[PDB]
């Protein structure tokens, strides 16, 4: 597995940008201005700014138009004439963004600062329907603010690794040893690698580079089972491993001869499937057969519900 | 037999529910608290004989497809709870109710009734029966010395002891608000009882929470529309003689296929 | 033999015709039902070749539609602050227990249990309108926009607004019997619209619509298809003899 | 790769300019000026600009047009006699803009200054329907005014990298060394490289076209998998490999015996796609399937949301 | 059996973070402003 | 749900609606084990406490 | 409206009309006529206002 695949850079993080607009066009379908005052109100902002007054005691009943919340993911390393996606979901009553146009809305970072600035065309999906309340614009914003970051300074730079691991993070920095110079990384912690660079936005550039692609194997990380309960989903790790046991489940009985099934203790993933199998049950029934496993031990694995 | 026959069966039946709810409504004048009752109709099955899309050529849509249709099945009864016209009847024991809520009350079961009627009385006891010997709730027991009588219109009821002179609070009678009077089941005996339809009774004294105020020495009449309901049975009369019309039609038409 | 099954072709729509009289007059005093009439249509014809080019002789009628009369119906009054009537155009939107959304001209609405306004039947009206629990008067505007007031406090909070929905083809709704109509591809998408703009009528609140429904009209018509049932009786009667005089030989 | 397609220039850059106007013409559909005030009251406006005063009590109840706010995008160097395209989008209630004329709206930006003026004949598409409240005017605006910029100044030039890595930026600073002198590129940060370019207009333009049209390897980016769960759609990249692992999900069994299908170990895409395909399950199972699966580990892969 | 797979160091430990937000879109299918005050003040 | 509200920054007026269907009240039981250390983890069981007609896919808090 | 051919214009079309709901009951607030009851605790108003 290359390094990139599971660990990231301590200079290198994304921002989440916000931002209040306006979507126009939509062939009806918009906000209902009766119920969604801020829509009005916003219209008559932006008509006043262009240099259009209009009496404040007014119907302004328009249904073309409807409020919406533009969300962007803020890169690392911006520059200020890139641009990005962004993510508009209507906020009010609309009944759809079709085809509507989002109009020049201010993208601020949680520090209220003008980060991009966004506008363009909603391109939304045209039984599962789509969502027609959400949709996409591709490189509809343009960056505005650069954040100075440390980058190139100092002599050390920290691999963080997801999903922690001491064996990963030993791994890891026996790879970047073997593969540069002795002493080149030593690991913090479970999670953190600290690894001495060169001084210069060059030189750790080209020392990044090589290291990032680098291939590193991944041991056993855990035996662990996912249980969803909401989409109707189980998942095994490829390290579980089931204890002998006897499990006894409403409407379920031997094939054949009746109810308590014995489970065959199984070392590997193929058996603990077929033993499972064997043990004929829909997923619904399986969760609650690993639960009360688990409970009672027989699962060697930790099951977590998602 | 014939499809024209059940039909009108049907809105026989529904006419005859129509009058029997106009009856109930109009013999229960002079009922203090009562409330009027209005029965909703609803149409039957509608047997799809050609599906009004199903286009015919490639192009056309065959717009309002053919479907008959029976009965006039009656979905509903829904009653009125609105407020009832007050009069003085100048009597200490009777207390009218101006705006929402119900005097509750505990039957011989145990189980709560709930009535809007203040016609109340003290029994051998002293408590506040409500005519029928329905304890009302909570308990109120009036001394046996009091003289006199009075529910202030908070809801605060207190007596006038011999001697005494102080008219000592002997108690609080508090109202209850559903968040639906329409759901309420009717028992007779002028009570309602809780169903999961009306909701969870909400008790409180007078004036809190959107209970209303207790009008001493006033009756809450009942809120039917003699006029109303007069009109009513000539509708309801005059649609049954079409229905039955429509019967003596299809009797006829039968009739002569058979002689057929 | 021929005239037998063409009488008996007319007989059956004589007996179409009076089931949707029937039902017609059985479903006066439903609100907002709206009167049916049948349409009739005459089959084919077989053509008789001549050796004008030709005759054709014809066989029988057929049923061919039903449309319903989507007039504005008589208002009565219910004092009842639930209950809403339609001026002009537009349905109730209303969500059928299984999810789907199903269409109604009736304005019967109570509160269930938990303040939601329902139809007689229990089915939720779109959008969601909760009452608050403590409501001492409803009010229901021309506009659509239901309000509570509370106690005490001396300004009526706004609690929903109840839209209209306008088809391009009010004939082509199927109904699905319980007051309720639900879209077919020949009326085309529902049109949502707020009550009065856009083509929607207005609402009247303590008012139900009537049916529309004229008894003369379906009274002279039973006069009418009772007297056709006879004589096509009497048709069949006629084919009927002579098919006796036939086989006696 | 080219590097024009992956890398753009740091004095290239563009503008979003946006205006209200007025469509004539529609054959009707156009707003309802009884709830939409602006609209006549931008006609009044307009009336009295050309000499037309009209009384201020008065009906004025037309149908033929449709206020609309027109966007643009102010390309990189534009020239005041250049012509750009615009969208206009109805901002009121009207039905549609089929036929209509975009009537002389200036086009400014976030500054409120007019860049451009925007006048000409919409177009509009004529079961999925076309969008019929917004359409596009070619060449429809002309610019006004030219935004100063510092191209030519200076010796160093920067080149920004969409969806920045430290091997794509090291591969764009060696090819661009190579092509040209040694030390002509040098890598600052993951998104940014600086290229030293001649002093001179000329010089520069010459130096960026050159080095646009080179020829750079494109190196693996990342193992990276995309669920819209709006659009229902799910995209996996050539890096993907999935770990050894059994799920169950509601519905889905073996084919054959039961729930619980297992997922055998794929290095490539084809193998992952392969194995995916025998856990036979449709688009929105395949999302949630793949939620459970990396959150359980054994999906060598980051999956995201759009 | 594996000292991780039954064993957790000391040092090694998850937290519980919890937080309130909006979503928006949804076609729909929202909260009831009516009934949830705290939907619009947010 | 008003206190969790008024402790991360919300604070909702005292009189209000607040008629929500999507939250249950419940308690929460566990058994602390013996020897139990500061980062290790038990299992819980959540029952309803008014009149919540499921938990069927809930989150405690 | 509803013009028939193309020069004729059918004026006073034909509509029906129902019902003759009460809009209001409205209460007119006009200042009573005051009399001696001679009670120290009866006190009259006399123009605009209302006792709290």
């Amino acid at each position: 597995e290359r390094i990139r695949d599971l660990t990231s850079v301590q200079g290198v993080r994304e921002n989440s940008l916000i931002g209040y607009g306006l979507v126009v066009g939509l062939d009806g379908t918009g906000d209902q201005t009766t119920q969604t005052p801020f829509t009005t109100q916003t219209l008559n902002n932006m008509l006043s700014q262009l240099g259009i007054t209009v009496p404040t005691g007014t119907n302004m009943q328009l249904k073309n138009v409807a409020a919406v919340m533009v969300t962007a993911s803020y890169p690392p390393f911006a520059r200020q004439g890139q641009t990005i996606d962004v993510v508009v979901s209507s906020m009010g009553n609309a009944k759809s963004l079709r085809g509507g146009t989002l109009l020049m809305t201010p993208l601020k970072g949680v520090d209220s600062q003008v980060y991009a600035l966004a506008q363009g065309n909603i391109l939304v999906g045209g039984v599962q329907v789509n969502q027609l309340n959400g949709g996409r614009i591709t490189n509809g914003a343009i960056i505005e603010r650069e954040l100075p970051t440390q980058f190139g300074a100092g002599n050390t730079i920290n691999l963080q690794l997801n999903d922690e691991d001491f064996t990963m993070a030993q791994q890891i920095t026996d790879a970047i040893n073997r593969a540069r110079g002795y002493g080149s990384a030593t690991a913090l912690d479970a999670r953190t690698v600290q690894v001495r660079v060169p001084s210069g936005n060059s030189s750790q550039v080209r020392f990044l580079a090589d290291i990032q692609n680098m291939e590193v194997n991944v041991t056993p990380q855990d035996a662990k089972v996912v249980i969803n309960s909401r989409t109707g989903s189980v998942v095994m790790n490829r390290e579980v491993t089931l204890d002998s046991c006897a499990v006894a489940q409403g409407n379920l009985s031997v094939t054949v001869g009746g109810s308590l099934q014995s489970v065959r203790s199984s070392a590997n993933l193929n058996s603990v499937v077929r033993a499972l199998n064997a043990l004929g049950a829909t997923p619904m029934d399986l969760m609650s057969i690993l639960q009360s496993m688990q409970s009672a031990g027989c699962l060697r694995a930790k099951l977590e519900i998602i | 037999m014939i499809s024209s026959l059940w039909i009108a069966k049907t809105g026989l039946d529904a006419q005859q529910t129509n009058m029997d709810v106009i009856a109930n409504n109009l013999a229960n004048v002079s009922t203090n608290g009562f409330k009027r009752q209005r029965a909703v109709f609803e149409d039957l099955l509608y047997q799809t004989i050609r599906q009004p899309g199903a286009q015919s050529s490639e192009q056309t849509t065959l717009p309002s497809g053919l479907q008959i249709g029976t009965g006039v099945r009656p979905v509903a009864t829904e009653r009125l709870h609105s407020q009832g016209n007050l009069s003085q009847t100048n009597n200490s024991k009777d207390v009218a109710i101006k705006g929402q809520g119900f005097f509750q009350v505990m039957l011989p079961d145990g189980t709560s009734a709930y009535t809007r009627d203040g016609s109340f009385q003290v029994d051998q006891n002293g408590q506040l029966v409500t005519a029928g010997g329905f304890q009302v709730q909570p308990a109120i027991t009036i001394p046996a010395n009091a003289l006199s009588i009075t529910i202030g219109r908070d809801g605060v009821v207190s007596v006038t002891q011999q001697g005494q002179a102080a008219p000592v609070q002997v108690g609080q009678l508090n109202l209850t608000t559903f968040m639906n009077d329409t759901g309420l089941e009717s028992i007779g005996e002028n009570l309602y009882i809780e169903t999961q339809s009306s909701g969870a009774p909400n008790e409180s004294t007078p004036g809190l929470n959107g209970a209303g105020l207790l009008y001493q020495g006033y009756v809450e009449t009942s809120n039917v529309n003699v006029a109303e309901e007069l009109v009513n049975m000539i509708q309801v009369q005059r649609a049954y003689e079409i229905n039955s019309k429509a019967v003596s039609t299809t009797d006829q038409m039968l009739q002569k296929l058979t002689q057929l």
